[PDB]
DNA sequence: AACCCTAACCCTAACCCTAACCCTAACCCTAACCCTAACCCTAACCCTAACCCTAACCCTAACCCTAACCCTAACCCTAACCCTAACCCT
DNA sequence: GGGTTAGGGTTAGGGTTAGGGTTAGGGTTAGGGTTAGGGTTAGGGTTAGGGTTAGGGTTAGGGTTAGGGTTAGGGTTAGGGTTAGGGTTA
């Protein structure tokens, strides 16, 4: 009962391996029985994650006219989303920098009043 | 003769906007490898080991200061105090 | 020849999926591997902690989908529950 | 004639123009003068923790050879997850 | 379920005997309006994490134990109660 | 007549040296019960379920509150103000 | 009904044998439980993830041994280091 | 508010440009002159997100 | 190359035939549990602030040689004068 | 928002097992619910005493001036220390 | 991952003086405290009745495991699409 190449696994453009987090959850010392259906939600989690990083730092990337996401592209996308800095607020990328913000309350003379006098 | 205010923001941003390192290497190899001898003798050190150390301290240096600035600059003061730092790190809890 | 397990052909076609013309570079790579095997161990691990709190074993679909809201926030966790849901309404309805 | 260990100039690694750079990429504008020594100091506290730390882990791995996956697992169980060296 | 009344529950004497245990001397006036908003947020974040809990349990009673996990996962191992 | 100056910490100390609940039970519970409300109806709640939370609430004030002073008594002030708790939880990290 | 798992014998032989004529309160007994179960699960779960990052699967003595001086600080882990090896020392040796 | 505006701009003498970026600045003054029109002062910096190329 | 024994002596070899013998001769019978470990920490201080007079004062000569001649000075700032060794 | 000349690293095919994803039958083991009864959450109220609310009198406390002087702000001749290939091993 | 021999050019380290930044002194005129008084509102007993909490047979729909086939998946390999610096133009 061979029939013909049927294509799946992979199916609703899930390309994260539907499998492996079984396998490596299995011998991961977690649980003594692990069920079909979690790999599948565990793969979908993180592929939906993977996807929304690479597309909010593509588009950054795109602002400084480069079309390759370096780690600066990702500090400062990482950086910038509320949801994503509240979930990653201890992780410190490697060769990233910090995001180009001032500050204010630099000068002390502000309104730069005549001490001296107009006729000299 | 100018105000100055213009040069120290000139380079704040020229050094935020590079990723460059601008601590060097051999002396904090040599430093790493000094404190493990106080440990243990005979003891080696590889390149990408010592590089995330330098980034880790980099990164630990970086918030230091920032918060010793954003604790700072709320008293009425744009300059930083030597007791800031501690009351930084009193505050979040790495001296107690 | 050991090889090491590498997240890179699911993250590049994920990437080409989301972004045409688009690719990883070289530090890229190992940050984005070091990210997942991060969350793998988060994710995974509480479910087992919630698993024998009530006295059970079993670690299915709700186990996972219960976890999203504890990690994720707000509306990154609906969503993930969303496209999880239909990702096992799909797997339930054709094999 | 031919021997020689180590020193402890090194403990004076960092400068004062270097510094200055290196706290302006935050958002310092104006130090001080014992800034010099209380950060050198916590530097040295911070860096024998992390020496002490991997020291450990090699040792539980009957290792001589401080590699950069068991600095990065230290510094995870300290609570900075590093990334890029390691996996 | 109650009307907006139980929000300001933290009055203004009562609060000051309360940061005296601490070490405060002198407060202000906004002071009990931040600490009550500070304190809505925590609690709101604590009963979240306790829901998602007693969801993940199927319970429809907090129960001290869940707490005492979700205080535990959010960094705060309270002891006494539960186990 | 005695100068102020002397009953301030007279209560400290009297506060300090004694383990006496200051905080109400039944508001607490109902505004709890409130909060719950808005996530899913059809909630209860025990009494060491609501003790563990109050004196939760109470540890997290205390913190709050000597942080804050601390804060405020490094200014030369011997107030404290309403930006110096969002100060503190700034750098905490709890915002 | 099914019992539950606490420590109060052990606890209150310990605390006479450091301590005469003492004992334990109400809440102390399960403060002293929950602080007993917290512990067990930190220095019990360092070591399997230890033993798993060397490719391995075996926790002996060694494996909590080294762990006694990550959670605990120094002079402490020293201690506790040294009542172990004497420990192990007297179950190996009869 | 008209000198603080001029202030920042390099030039110790008030503009009508500076008194209009003064006057449509405050809310306080913006209420009591909105129907006032300034001659020879433009108008405000405000350009819609929806205009700029974002993603 | 060098000896990987950089230890420099971590205040060691006064042990049991030393410690014990040196207090047979005062009048101490028997030894308890402890006894030792602080035996050797309280001979360190009377090392390192004695040997740094010494120093002190071969750095005021421009020399880099303590010699006999510059022992006993430093001892009698403390208050034990040595004959016979000193001269 | 020169974008270009420089220009190697991101770049589309392709490709050979290939090692994990799926299939296919057996089981087998993992949640309600209906009797039930026990004790804990909650619902009206009385008192009365520490606890709490509201003016007057005033003694320290924070802030805005005034002059004042010492530390950190900005080149300049260097010339020592930090890189930049290229193999070579143990 | 260390260790070698050129080198050389960007980076680090010696004066310097002048301009604005803490620090020091005097009321100051607005700003919290308290003790005398009273009118509570939370701290304790008595119930008792419903609204939840808490154990137990029994499935059948939820799972777990030994076997293939195999679609999907993992190290190399080009030549081309914008990426870094250098003079121009702006």
């Amino acid at each position: 009962a061979r029939a013909k190449a049927k294509t799946r696994s992979s199916r609703a453009g899930l390309q994260f391996p539907v499998g492996r987090v079984h396998r490596l959850l299995r011998k991961g010392n977690y649980s003594e029985r692990v069920g079909a259906g979690a790999p599948v939600y565990l793969a979908a989690v993180l592929e939906y994650l993977t996807a929304e990083i690479l597309e909010l730092a593509g588009n950054a990337a795109r602002d400084n006219k480069k079309t390759r996401i370096i780690p600066r592209h990702l500090q400062l996308a990482i950086r910038n989303d509320e949801e994503l800095n509240k979930l990653l607020g201890r992780v410190t990328i490697a060769q990233g920098g910090v995001l180009p913000n001032i500050q204010a309350v630099l000068l002390p003379k502000k309104t730069e009043s005549h001490h001296k006098a107009k006729g000299k | 003769r100018y105000r100055p205010g213009t040069v120290a923001l000139r380079e704040i941003r020229r050094y935020q906007k590079s990723t460059e390192l601008l601590i060097r290497k051999l002396p904090f190899q040599r430093l790493v490898r000094e404190i493990a001898q106080d440990f243990k003798t005979d003891l080696r050190f590889q390149s990408s080991a010592v590089m995330a150390l330098q980034e880790a301290c980099e990164a630990y240096l970086v918030g230091l200061f920032e918060d010793t600035n954003l604790c700072a600059i709320h008293a009425k003061r744009v300059t930083i105090m030597p007791k800031d730092i501690q009351l930084a790190r009193r505050i979040r809890g790495e001296r107690a | 020849r050991s090889r090491k397990e590498s997240y890179s052909v699911y993250v590049y076609k994920v990437l080409k999926q989301v972004h045409p013309d688009t690719g990883i570079s070289s530090k890229a790579m190992g940050i984005m591997n070091s990210f997942v095997n991060d969350i793998f161990e988060r994710i995974a691990g509480e479910a087992s902690r919630l698993a024998h709190y009530n006295k059970r074993s079993t670690i299915t679909s709700r186990e996972i989908q219960t976890a999203v809201r504890l990690l994720l926030p707000g509306e990154l966790a609906k969503h993930a529950v969303s496209e999880g849901t239909k990702a096992v309404t799909k797997y339930t309805s054709a094999k | 004639k031919r021997h020689r260990k180590v020193l402890r100039d090194n403990i004076q690694g960092i400068t004062k123009p270097a510094i200055r750079r290196l706290a302006r990429r935050g958002g310092v504008k104006r130090i001080s003068g014992l800034i010099y020594e209380e950060t050198r100091g916590v530097l040295k506290v911070f860096l024998e923790n992390v020496i002490r730390d991997a020291v450990t882990y090699t040792e539980h791995a009957k290792r001589k050879t401080v590699t950069a996956m068991d600095v990065v697992y230290a510094l995870k169980r300290q609570g900075r997850t590093l990334y890029g060296f390691g996996g």
